[PDB]
């Protein structure tokens, strides 16, 4: 009704081929610790 | 005055005391993305922000980029 | 010799190292490259992750070599 699972899958898809979580918090701490702390540490 | 960017590059911006805890940042995030405070997680120089700590305790100062890791 | 280290975010830097070179030094070689402490590095290869003290020759690390790298938090 309110959003069961294909509206929040279809949106899923799509960020992976951006390689993007926070949008739809898509990517997990893991690989995303990895960009950050390569971004901090680099920038 | 001090940047939270992401993953994504949605560079939100803050505006903060150096006296002001990480658990106020959290908070303010909040206001900002509904996020939870004990689902964020703070970076800068490669280096974990702690909730008892302020921007004074780290070496953060100002138009300091903080870049955020959410957790499922 | 020239050997290659992978991040898992995309980024890949060339280095310019020598077998006798030890590991501490090719993660110091990271560190001016792009800015990472040793303490925050973990140098894979050959299956097992790579000790401080030995060279890349005790790993055996041929030339055009990737040596894959995981940040530690």
């Amino acid at each position: 009704n309110g959003l069961s699972e294909d509206e929040a899958l279809q949106r899923a898809l799509e960020l992976s081929l951006a390689e993007a979580k926070p949008q739809v918090l898509s990517s997990q701490e893991e690989d995303d610790l990895a960009l950050a702390q390569a971004l901090s540490a680099s920038e | 005055q001090i940047f939270v960017k992401t993953l994504t590059g949605k560079t939100i911006t803050l505006e903060v005391e150096p006296s002001d805890t990480i658990e106020n940042v959290k908070a303010k995030i909040q206001d900002k993305e509904g996020i939870p405070p004990d689902q964020q997680r703070l970076i800068f120089a490669g280096k974990q922000l702690e909730d008892g700590r302020t921007l004074s305790d780290y070496n953060i100062q100002k138009e300091s980029t903080l870049h955020l890791v959410l957790r499922l």
